[PDB]
RNA sequence: GCCGC
């Protein structure tokens, strides 16, 4: 449970791009084609991307190289 | 106790009247209690009367002269049983009791004449560190209640025009997020809890619907429009002389 | 859609970042959730059946009722949205009833009261604006004002009062000079009941520095301090000085000690430390039994004696003016200006009662401490009340008129705790009638006024990164005669400075250009004799549609710089027009 | 090492008063053991109370009676203050008839086999005409706590007649407790300390069963901290899917494609299913007419599956 | 408006033709006045006299080109601030490149 | 909307709206009445020499402006003269001190500068103006209780209020009571006051559970026993908040001022269950539901028990005219009245045949429009009052 | 249905460090909560049987106020040290141990003479680091089992100072609860929602984990009963 | 319009 942001916000810092990455990650996690890469405690996608952004395992130039990965491999 | 109230709220008002009522009905549910209690062991009428003539005859130079001499015994009798709960004194509005008087009422009942007692606390046992200020306030029930106040809407019926939700209770209507709400939404940045308030939970008749299939289905999509206002809006200014029009 | 509104009430166990929601207030918000999971998980595959099944409110609805409010936020306003934080998300909490719990520590900032308010409740029933109500406008993110930089949640009233009383000292107590080994002897002992809360004691005390480069050392010794404040001392996080506990906390204080809490540690230890702030203030005032007799108003003694001779002036006067050497405006000012001095002396007097009326003996002979009375108390913690309000209810009521602007001659020489005649009465209800009406005829105005600042800024947004030009405005302490109002560290504080620094040596720069001002920058300054830094403003950026954000300074709500795409105009016109509710035009 | 309290001196000022003692206590135990006993007795303790009251001619509790003086919204009141004793049983009905002139009590209460009032002179009603005739049946049921009258919805499970008045029920005996902790007697020992327990109540329960019963609910709750340790619903899913009736070119199909029940059925999509070998148009939208006579679309999306 | 001639003045210094560039005096209004003649008409009709500013926008046949916070709130568009900062970033990109 | 010294004994200063009407509203004060030609006026006590007299003068707005008016609390001896040489007095639109001679009028009572609802406020002078003007606002929006209980600390002008408000029930040739009932009472009028011929009893039948503007309940309960005498003006029955006769419009709480656990934060209030348990601050609501059978050109519209299209169970709660029994609990969308409309179909289709044919003579072609209890809404049913036209067959209800 | 309460199912424990527990109970019905945790709270800060020194007897100036020699720390805080040391004493009311040191390093308890008997849960635990730069410090202090906290208020032990001046007046700190706390949360089993949840936060200084004076705390209140629980028993 | 904030 994330109930503060703030390291999440210093990860990448405007407090205004987060929530596009983590929106477009739980996009990703919830429609389909994507599985967490932290521990799901049975919470939500939202906040499962707020933590997975605060571990420093996901950020927008590694979801690019991984849509590019996806698209050149079909 | 049966009520428990704040202190904080008594300076900053300014209201005195809080206090000595609290008082002044502590004195006379003392007496009220004495009365009862001398009541309960079935003690002779003599010493009750006598009791209720002295209570009677308080005050410094009151111009109320009820005698008990004349009365019938069972209509003391009545009387008494009548003063059980409580003494029903009364002060007019702008001469009454004073300090002083409300002190030798609180002291013919055998009560504390400071007006506070010492309380203990109830979960844990332990005394309060202060005396408490504890007496009898009259307390009234205004006509609000959350019977009539709480209300939840997440789909209803739409005006013919505009296509907006229908507003207040008795019509199941929705909450209306005025301008300064619009404007703070704007200060905070959030665009996106914004556009979904001015679309798809108003005026987008196809938006409404689809977000409500996204939600049923689990998408938490938006898929936004054009709302129906701007539509209306563009039919009245083109119903004048006046040509306005969405260029590409 | 998606909007409900009750009535609102406290709740005191509740986090900074949670509220109280009815269980039938839900399940009516959240009914396309609930047909959803009962749908996916298979417990009804029409939707005519989930809907069925709601409307006859079965146990699993409710089981999937609090399985769906989980993690979604919710966003409570208040009805007149004066500014930005009028309308915040907290995380529901389930609870039996029909009003909603509101956590004391956001009234202040919702200006809510609970003698019969009401909020109105949103869903943000999107991804992206579930992100954005917990990532921007959750109760913990915003706890510095957009106005002024001062902290927004802060303890008041009760923990106010709780935490004062806690952090008092007697001259003479159960306990005197005793050591005790640290904070936990000490509450072991007041819950013990073998010591008083305001005993002067000696306790080892643990203390740590952030001196060291993102490094934190170690230091301890001995202090001398009361048994309460060695129980306050385990609540403030490590990191923090001792000289902060130390004080008598009159809601001054603690704001201060949250700021620096704020400005030293973080966010997440603010929260966490208002939430601990919160609960022992409230636990130790309902420990106190602080409670309001008619004992407590005592009226001075030498307060007949002063009304007898200002009305023996008052006749001396009156006798001079029936001889005929002076004119009625004469006299009028100088009946006013005794009766005024009257009241100031027969208020001084009051006060000096009231302050320092507590005489108990020590181990040797007697002395004289800050009184225990209960007004006194509330009023010199800040909790409740001023100096005028205790004036009015127990010093002379003083003189008033505002029938046409002009005063009566004589004065209302009695209080509230002794009665008011017919007269004096009916001469407050003009004071009463005047503030009252103009307190319902100035909201027209001040909205108005909000409307036109807000429309007249509406489209400024930070749309750049830095100009580059070099021009700027000159900052200079306000001076005004023989007072100063505003030195240059409130004036300059988180702005940018347009040219380099020059201390009074000359060719010796300070801080270079275009640099961001901070606490330790503005303490450097005062540190030497700067009086005047030349700084870059909003109308001097130079750049189009827009306004560059070095131009702009700091964000006040967040410490860091201000980033691109901020709505400034907007907050400049709330924070402007959100004061003139109360401005007396 | 630690002495023990014994229930000593036990003394009943009158029907509703009474004292409780316990001599022997240690420096700090009188306090705890008072507390938690006033609690335990305040909270909860067992007793009798007025569930409903069935009236001959009345319908609701907002109506009138000719020929007695009150309401029957005050006759239920002051039913409500009732004080009973039942032993063994937890269902007894309590018949009241009278007719006359006067002030009604609870002493011409039928007398029932196993019914103690406690107070006799509890008046009920008041009769004003000669000819006038009162008779009511009321229902006494054994409780703990406080129990509205609006709470319960169990007792709509069977429908009940138009003239049952529900009243609320209060089933504690106990009204008012305090304690005072004194000096003991005790010189031997060095400093020991003594309990006094004063309660009210109204004449339900006797004073030193109460201190029984609270104390063996204290210490059956007690109890747990002497040992810590501790460190796809619906039925026309999961059915086989040969219950369809479908065509036999269908039936070998779902056999090689992995179809077993009828849940897996409903979670495939259209255009991958058409895919499949030697399916058909025609047969596809037959196997759609046969679950669509079930009401269950193609398509549908569940969260787990068991293997039955 | 100020950003015009600043814009159209650097455009003339840029070239061999400095001279061109005009000198202007700057002009103050009130909070009122300088609402009412914003560029676009979109905004400042839903403020104050709409007959007003209608009339005179529809001789001069301007355009509103939804450039600020309030005329993206009445059509329901993303306004050009917070979140939304960056979609309006990317639409201007693609109307320049056609 | 300024209070004006001239207000003094007409209107109240303290009793008025909050927000758009504060100072166009305005309340009488208890004293003051209107003169012949429309202006108000106040009475004042005629000072002769140094003694006040007994006679009472009404004075107006021009009359008062020119004498000199003393203070009602303003010592006074045995004989009527003033115990003290300098009394405060109004002279015009001020105040100051003048002479034990220069008088002329005196005050009649202290409530003179006060409305009826600020006379119910004890400890009115140590109350700030403001709050004790929210204080007097509030008290008219008090809901009556299921019991009334008089005040502690009252003033002594709830007797004038109860009985000049005409909620009671007051006796006008008092005698003996005769005959007393929760729903009448008959007085037995004595011989000393009585109209020759015919003999004469006085009868007084109380308004029992009835629904008022507000939607609470207004009830007349007596307060005499049996056989026990009565004068005129005697009070015989308290309506709603009244208790023997007294204005009680609260109930009487023990309070203790003390901050609990922030429980009673800003302007909370803690309350225990004891308070719950006694049932006090309960309130009984009414509700009025109507339905109307009105005229169509397809045909007469008519109440029926029986509703096409409608389970046995909706019925259970309908007699046998379509109507709900007194004293059944409805609660939801419960149905109250049985009606149905008539539809319009002259062409009978094989389909239509058939389905008359298997069914009712109707088969359900007539439409239900029944009256059903609004949802959240739930109660007893009290009274029905079923109302029929001339010519029409009479309901059997 | 009647006399039959609710208990607690699924105890949470929270084990820190290795003093440090935090101890969750539910469901309790409402009201039981407080009166538990308060009755437990109150028999473990008040009333437990323990042992600690409550005599100090230094070689050379006997003082309250003393110059020390220069050992680098008060005698002050050289009592503050001796009174948070934790001895497990087995079998013995009372027992005398002394110790000496020399050589430039801290003294630790460890330093002190080890008896079979004595226990000393803390050893690393310093009294001193030695008089600045080389010198020597005998002491010899004295300890012995008690109940409660029992402050040094006054000795009335031997006659005169005698005895103060060979114990100094240490507060005696018998029972090992360094620490107790508990908060009463709201919890729900299914359609009831009034019930409480008990949450009990405890620190010992050792000798003892916590959920073992946890347990005492509870057998000698329950037991405690037994006068009135003992005949009226289930079994 | 009346009332509540
Ligand atoms: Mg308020
Ligand atoms: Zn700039």
């Amino acid at each position: 449970a994330r109930v503060t942001v703030q390291d999440a916000v210093e990860k990448i810092g405007n407090r205004f791009d987060l929530v596009l990455v983590a929106a477009r990650r739980a996009r990703q996690m919830q429609v389909g084609g994507k599985d967490p890469l932290v521990p799901e405690e049975n919470d939500k996608t939202t906040v499962i991307a707020l933590r997975e952004i605060e571990e420093g395992l996901i950020n927008n130039q590694i979801l690019d190289v991984r849509e590019r990965q996806e698209q050149q491999e079909q | 106790v049966d009520i428990v109230l704040n202190p904080l709220g008594v300076p900053s008002r300014m209201n005195i009247g809080q206090i000595l009522e609290t008082h002044l009905g502590m004195a006379a549910k003392g007496i009220g209690d004495k009365i009862n209690a001398m009541l309960k062991q079935q003690q002779e009428v003599a010493k009750l009367r006598e009791f209720i003539q002295r209570a009677y005859d308080l005050g410094a130079d009151v111009r109320q002269k009820v005698d008990l001499s004349t009365f019938s015994d069972e209509e003391v009798m009545r009387l008494a049983e009548n003063l059980r709960k409580g003494m029903p004194i009364a002060t007019p509005v702008f001469d009454g009791a004073k300090e002083a008087e409300i002190k030798e009422l609180l002291k013919l009942g055998d009560l504390p004449t400071s007006g506070q007692i010492r309380l203990y606390d109830g979960r844990t046992g332990e005394q309060f560190e202060r005396p408490v200020t504890v007496g009898y306030m009259y307390m009234l029930k205004l006509n609000h209640l959350v019977d009539d106040k709480m209300h939840a809407r997440s789909t209803g019926s739409y005006s013919l025009v505009t296509q907006q939700p229908l507003g207040g209770k008795a019509q199941f209507g929705g909450q209306r997020f005025g301008e300064m709400e619009v404007w703070a939404l704007e200060a905070y940045g959030a665009a996106y809890t914004l556009q979904e308030m001015l679309t798809v939970k108003s005026d987008d008749v196809n938006g409404r619907t689809k977000m409500y299939k996204n939600i049923v289905d689990g998408n938490h999509q938006m898929e936004p429009g054009m709302p129906e206002s701007f539509n209306v809006l563009l039919k009245e200014i083109r119903s004048l002389g006046i040509n306005i029009e969405l260029e590409d | 859609d998606y909007s409900g509104r009750s009535v609102i009430t406290v709740g005191p166990y509740l986090r900074l970042h949670q509220c109280g929601l009815p269980k039938k207030m839900a399940l009516e918000l959240f009914k396309p959730f609930i047909y959803g999971k009962l749908e996916l998980r298979g417990l009804a595959t029409t939707i005519k059946a989930a809907k069925k099944m709601v409307e006859r409110e079965e146990a699993v609805v409710w089981d999937i009722l609090d399985e769906v409010i989980r993690e979604h936020p919710v966003l409570l306003n208040r009805a007149p949205t004066l500014h930005r934080l009028g309308i915040q998300a907290f995380e529901p909490v389930l609870i039996e009833g029909k009003a909603i719990q509101l956590h004391p520590l956001v009234c202040a900032a919702y200006n809510a009261d609970f003698d019969g308010d009401q909020m109105a409740v949103h869903v943000p029933l999107t991804l992206e604006a579930q992100l954005e109500a917990r990532a921007l406008m959750m109760s913990t993110n915003n706890i510095l004002s957009p106005a002024n930089g001062e902290p927004i949640i802060v303890p008041s009233q009760d923990v106010v009062l709780g935490l004062y009383y806690m952090t008092r000292d007697c001259v003479n107590a159960k306990g005197e000079g005793m050591v005790l080994t640290g904070p936990k002897e000490a509450e072991r002992l007041y819950r013990s009941g073998l010591a008083s809360l305001h005993a002067r004691v000696k306790v080892r005390i643990t203390e740590y520095e952030k001196d060291a480069n993102g490094e934190l050392v170690a230091k301890t010794s001995l202090k001398d301090t009361t048994v309460g404040r060695a129980i306050l001392w385990m609540i403030v996080p490590k990191g923090l000085p001792y000289s902060i506990v130390n004080q008598a906390l009159g809601k001054k204080a603690i704001s201060k000690m949250l700021n620096t809490c704020y400005r030293i540690l973080g966010l997440k230890p603010t929260v966490i430390f208002a939430d601990q702030i919160m609960y022992t203030g409230f636990a130790y005032a309902a420990r106190s039994g602080a409670s309001v007799g008619i004992d407590d108003m005592v009226i001075p003694e030498k307060k007949h004696e002063i009304i007898s001779e200002a009305e023996a002036e008052v006749a001396e006067i009156q006798e001079q003016f029936q001889s005929g050497l002076v004119t009625a405006g004469e006299r009028y000012n100088k009946v006013i200006d005794i009766w005024a001095a009257a009241n100031d002396r027969v208020s001084k007097a009051m006060m000096d009662n009231l302050q320092t009326e507590t005489v108990i003996n020590r181990d040797g002979q007697e002395e004289k401490q800050v009184s225990f009375n209960s007004i006194y108390m509330m009023a010199d913690s800040g909790a409740r009340g001023s100096a005028a309000q205790i004036r009015q209810l127990a010093g002379m009521r003083g003189l008033m008129a505002k029938p046409d602007g002009s005063i009566i001659e004589t004065p209302i020489t009695a209080n509230f705790r002794e009665g008011l005649n017919v007269l004096q009465y009916f001469i407050s209800t003009h004071g009463a009638r005047k503030g009252l009406a103009d307190t319902a005829l100035k909201t027209a105005n001040s909205g108005y006024l909000t409307r036109r600042l807000v429309d007249v800024a509406q489209d400024l947004v930070v749309t750049e990164d830095d100009c580059g030009t070099h021009e700027g405005i000159m900052m200079t302490p306000v001076i005004e005669g023989g007072d100063v109002k505003e030195p240059l560290r409130d004036r300059v504080l988180g702005r940018v400075t347009a040219e380099d620094v020059l201390k009074p040596g000359t060719a010796d720069i300070l801080v270079p250009r275009n640099t961001l001002l901070h606490e330790q920058w503005c303490d450097l300054l005062e540190e030497n004799s700067v009086d005047a830094v030349k700084v870059r403003s909003v109308v001097s950026c130079d750049t189009d549609f827009g306004v560059c954000a070095h131009c702009y300074g700091r964000d006040l709500a967040r410490g860091h710089i201000i980033n691109k795409g901020e709505a400034i105009g907007v907050i400049a016109a709330q924070s402007i027009g959100e004061p003139g509710t109360q401005l007396t035009m | 090492e630690f002495l023990k309290p014994r229930l000593v001196d036990i003394e009943q000022v009158s029907s509703t008063h009474a004292k409780v003692t316990l001599e022997p206590l240690e420096r700090g135990f009188g306090h705890t053991l008072g507390n938690a006993l006033r609690r335990i007795l305040l909270s909860s303790m067992p007793g009798c109370a007025v569930t409903e009251v069935e009236i001959d001619g009345v319908l609701h509790e907002y109506s009138t009676k000719e020929g007695v003086q009150e309401d029957i919204l005050e006759i239920l009141l002051n039913l409500k203050g009732l004080a009973v004793r039942v032993q063994g049983k937890d269902e007894v009905i309590l018949t009241l008839n009278k007719s006359g002139i006067g002030p009604v009590t609870a002493a011409d209460i039928t007398h029932d086999g196993d019914v103690e009032i406690v107070k006799p002179q509890h008046v009920i009603c008041h009769l004003t005409d000669e000819n006038a005739s009162i008779s009511m049946r009321i229902k006494v049921q054994r409780g703990r706590g406080y129990v509205p009258a609006s709470t319960r919805i169990h007792s709509e499970e069977d429908e009940r007649p138009i003239g049952r008045l529900l009243v609320d029920a209060c089933y504690s005996p106990v009204e008012r407790i305090a304690y005072n902790v004194e000096a003991a007697r005790v010189e031997q020992r060095t400093d020991l300390d003594k309990l006094v327990i004063e309660m009210e109540t109204n004449g339900t329960i006797d004073p030193e069963e109460a201190i029984r019963r609270a104390a063996t609910i204290l210490a059956e709750q007690l109890e747990a901290f002497v040992d810590l340790r501790d460190v796809e619903f619906d039925p026309i899913l999961l059915r086989p899917v040969d219950d369809l009736e479908l065509t036999v070119r269908s039936a070998n199909c779902l056999k090689a494609e992995a179809i077993h029940y009828i849940g897996d059925l409903v979670q495939r999509t259209e255009v991958e299913l058409l895919k499949t070998p030697n399916l058909g148009k025609k047969s596809l939208t037959e196997i759609k007419d046969v679950l669509a006579s079930r009401g269950l679309s193609l398509g549908m999306r569940l969260e787990n599956w068991p293997p039955a | 408006q100020v950003e015009y001639s600043r814009v159209k003045i650097a455009n003339r210094e840029l070239e061999a033709n400095g001279k061109v560039g005009a000198t202007y005096s700057r002009d103050l209004l009130g909070i009122t006045k300088a609402s009412l003649a914003t560029e676009s008409f979109i905004s400042a009709a839903s403020f104050q006299e709409t007959t007003r500013v209608l009339t005179e926008a529809a001789v001069a046949g301007k355009r509103d080109e939804l450039r600020g916070l309030k005329e993206n709130v009445i059509v329901g568009r993303l306004i050009p601030a917070g979140t939304g900062y960056a979609y309006h970033q990317d639409r201007m990109r693609r109307r320049a490149a056609g | 909307r300024d209070v004006h010294p001239t207000h003094y004994g007409r209107v109240c200063p303290i009793e008025t709206p909050e927000g758009p009407n504060i100072g166009l509203i305005n309340s009488l004060s208890v004293y003051a009445q209107t003169n012949e030609y429309g202006f108000l006026e106040t009475p004042y006590r005629k000072v002769t020499d140094g003694v006040v007299t007994d006679e009472i003068h009404y004075l107006s707005a021009i009359e008062e402006g020119n004498y000199v008016i003393a203070q009602a609390n303003s010592n006074l001896d045995e004989e009527g003269h003033f115990v003290e040489d300098l009394v405060t007095c109004r002279s015009k639109g001020e105040s100051s001190l003048f002479s034990r001679d220069q008088v002329d009028y005196m005050d009649v009572s202290t409530q003179q500068v006060v409305s009826v609802g600020a006379s119910l406020i004890p400890f009115l002078e140590h109350d700030d103006a403001n709050r004790a003007l929210m204080g007097a606002n509030m008290q008219r929006q008090a809901v009556p209780t299921l019991r009334a209980d008089k005040p502690l600390v009252g003033t002594g002008m709830e007797r004038a209020v109860a009985v000049d408000s005409g909620v009671t029930a007051v006796a006008k040739r008092g005698g003996v009571v005769q005959y007393v009932d929760a729903s009448r009472i008959v007085i037995k009028v004595n011989e000393d006051e009585m109209y020759p011929g015919e003999a004469g009893i006085d009868i007084y039948n109380l308004t029992k559970y009835t629904r008022s503007n507000q939607n609470t309940c207004i009830n007349q309960m007596p307060c005499v026993s049996l056989g026990e005498p009565v004068e005129r003006g005697d009070v015989l029955a308290d309506g709603p908040s009244t208790d023997l006769g007294e204005l009680a419009l609260g109930q009487n709480m023990r309070v203790a001022f003390m901050p609990w656990n922030g429980y009673n934060f800003e302007d909370s209030i803690l309350v225990s269950e004891r308070v719950v348990q006694e049932d006090r601050f309960t309130t009984i609501h009414i509700q009025e539901l109507a339905c109307v059978s009105r005229d169509t050109k397809l045909g007469p519209e008519e109440i029926t028990a029986d509703i096409p299209n409608v389970g046995e169970a909706a019925l259970s709660k309908l007699d046998e005219s379509g109507i709900v029994y007194i004293g059944a609990e409805v609660t939801g969308g419960d149905i109250l009245v049985g009606k149905v409309t008539p539809k319009g179909e002259t062409q009978l289709t094989p389909e239509e045949k058939l389905l008359r044919a298997i069914f009712g003579e109707k088969a359900s072609d007539v439409k239900d429009s029944s009256l059903r209890v609004p949802n959240g809404v739930s109660g007893t049913v009290i009274d029905v009052q079923v109302f029929t036209r001339d010519g029409v067959e009479k309901d059997k209800r």
